[PDB]
RNA sequence: AAGGUAAGUAUCGUUCCA
């Protein structure tokens, strides 16, 4: 039983953070050699 | 990518689709700072003499313009969004999304690929063209 | 034309009766309308 | 009482998950009191495209079933459905598969 | 979970909204 709580602490600010960025009035959503040129 | 001329307000974009008929709108839409936005930012720049008969390139600040974010799904860092004749140039890709290119491409070969693509399908009458190129991977192996 | 302030009354998008698409559910804000 | 926080937030749960399905205002897919998102009808391709999820809601539907079946497992022990050493057998088999 | 939207032209119904 426990370890699903674990799961839970651990994905608990993923979704309270997914769910605000959809659940908001605003919505918000091969590098290198094209970073020093 | 400061090169290539920028629309500042809502209503300079849709004049810029609005003022031309025998040529493709080119509309980058996204943040020129962003590291995405500037990877395609120069290849914009590397071509935009080339397809100067068949096309024009506009840049667009979606926070200077935060008027089509809604409605077009401006919210992937860099966006391209082609218009003929004040009509949404659907493009049919590799990816699921087939209404614009929401990543920044290397080769200047193969926009201008896509462009004359779209510039061909649009003289006809389409509404959707067919990409060449598969974008349903990367090729990379 | 370029270099000219946007008209006060100008529907800012559209208004060239524009199609708005909605490729997914996620992505963009509520319709909200 | 527990049970009454339990029923409580599965309503709750229910209703976030609607809303976020009427989020767009597309009819063709539905909720069920158990967190089975279903269509309505045979999905047409284009609607079928227009009505998907990310992994995150589907995660968070996922785990609202998780807690509705403990609630209900609770709910059938208070209603008299089974016994106190069924009502714990069925949460193992719940939390180990 | 995806990488599986053909693009269109019609009348008709509804609804918010100006």
């Amino acid at each position: 039983w426990r370890v699903w709580l674990f799961f839970m602490r651990g994905i608990t600010p993923l979704l309270e953070r997914w769910l605000g960025n959809l659940l908001a009035r605003q919505f918000e959503g091969q590098r290198v050699e094209s970073h020093f040129d | 990518s400061y090169m290539l001329p920028h629309l500042h307000n809502g209503w300079q974009v849709d004049q810029a689709i609005l003022s031309e008929e025998d040529r493709v709108v080119v509309i980058r839409f996204g943040h020129d700072w962003d590291p995405t936005c500037m990877k395609m930012d120069e290849v914009l720049y590397s071509i935009a003499e080339k397809v100067k008969n068949f096309a024009v390139i506009y840049l667009v600040d979606i926070t200077e313009v935060p008027d089509f974010n809604k409605m077009y799904e401006l919210y992937d860092p860099c966006t391209v969004m082609f218009f003929f004749r004040n009509k949404h140039i659907m493009i049919d890709l590799g990816t699921g999304n087939n209404n614009k290119i929401n990543w920044a491409m290397e080769d200047k070969q193969e926009m201008v690929d896509i462009i004359e693509t779209v510039y061909r399908g649009a003289r006809k009458g389409r509404g959707l063209v067919v990409s060449p190129k598969d974008y349903s991977t990367k090729y990379r192996y | 034309f370029l270099g000219m302030p946007a008209p006060l009354g100008y529907v800012p998008g559209l208004g060239r009766g524009a199609t708005g698409f909605t490729t997914r559910s996620d992505i963009g804000p509520a319709r909200d309308a | 009482d527990w049970v009454e926080v339990g029923l409580q937030v599965c309503r709750q749960g229910y209703n976030m998950l609607n809303l976020l399905i009427h989020r767009k205002n597309l009819n063709y897919l539905h909720l069920d009191y158990n967190f089975n998102l279903k269509p309505v009808k045979t999905l047409t391709t284009k609607e079928r495209k227009k009505s998907r999820f990310g992994n995150a809601f589907h995660l968070c539907r996922e785990v609202l079933r998780l807690t509705k079946l403990v609630v209900d497992s609770h709910v059938q022990y208070r209603l008299g459905n089974v016994d106190a050493f069924q009502l714990a057998d069925g949460l193992q088999y719940i939390f180990a598969h």
